[PDB]
């Protein structure tokens, strides 16, 4: 009714996850395996310096502005058997985008100023290892307005259109270069979003832009 | 299949 503490995990072996479950059980702690607004805390497997790989849950918890923390929180909490403070075991960074980019931290604070605010996005098919609808959710949670087809781009002039795709995901079709024809709006890779999100700050479209053909 | 792993990026 007022406050709750649900959880998910990610990057965990089955094996490890059981000692999680155990703890959760112990401390009257909710735990789901599928993630939502309801989720508050998000546990990740890390290195000693709280650096982790980039799983889908990783990305989403940050976007949500959720408490992203290391498994070592638990192992320690277990060691003491005692509810240790989460804050300390917050994630500093990840493998790709720096071991201490403080992104999740930044997410938590920078809520008033959601990175993709003002932006219309058509997560244009196709993709892998995260379905569009998820990707779509991700950006909504970073302020983005979301579009379902190319035509449907609201036009003019405050609003910014942008197109995202996962090109390698295109079976026998180098067709992503034509999109420049389908609409004049920018075409960028997923990478942009992910990295934008990983740091919680909207990135330069340049690096991630995608050649087009007229 | 007793599997299986979380995807990375």
């Amino acid at each position: 009714v007022n406050k709750r503490m649900s959880m998910v995990v990610s990057g965990l072996t089955p094996e490890e996850f059981m000692l999680v479950y155990k703890f959760a059980r112990k401390h009257h702690i909710t735990l789901t395996n599928l993630i939502t607004e309801e989720t508050t805390h998000v546990v990740m497997k890390t290195d000693a310096e709280f650096v982790c790989e980039r799983t889908l849950k990783y990305f989403l918890g940050i976007a949500g502005g959720k408490w992203v923390v290391s498994y070592f929180w638990v192992t320690q909490s277990i060691k003491e058997r005692k509810m240790l403070n989460e804050h300390d075991f917050e994630v500093r960074g990840d493998v790709v985008n720096g071991r201490n980019h403080q992104g999740p931290k930044r997410a938590r604070e920078s809520q008033d100023r959601k990175i993709f605010r003002g932006l219309e996005i058509c997560c244009y098919g196709p993709f892998t290892n995260m379905p569009t609808d998820q990707l779509e959710w991700m950006v909504q949670l970073c302020g983005a307005s979301v579009v379902k087809e190319l035509s449907s781009f609201t036009l003019g002039t405050g609003v910014h259109p942008i197109v995202v795709v996962q090109p390698d995901a295109w079976t026998e079709d180098n067709g992503f270069h034509a999109i420049g024809q389908m609409c004049e709006a920018p075409v960028v890779t997923r990478e942009w979003v992910l990295d934008s999100v990983a740091l919680y700050q909207c990135q330069e479209l340049d690096t991630y832009l995608i050649p087009q053909i007229p | 299949g007793e599997y299986s792993r979380s995807p990375t990026f």
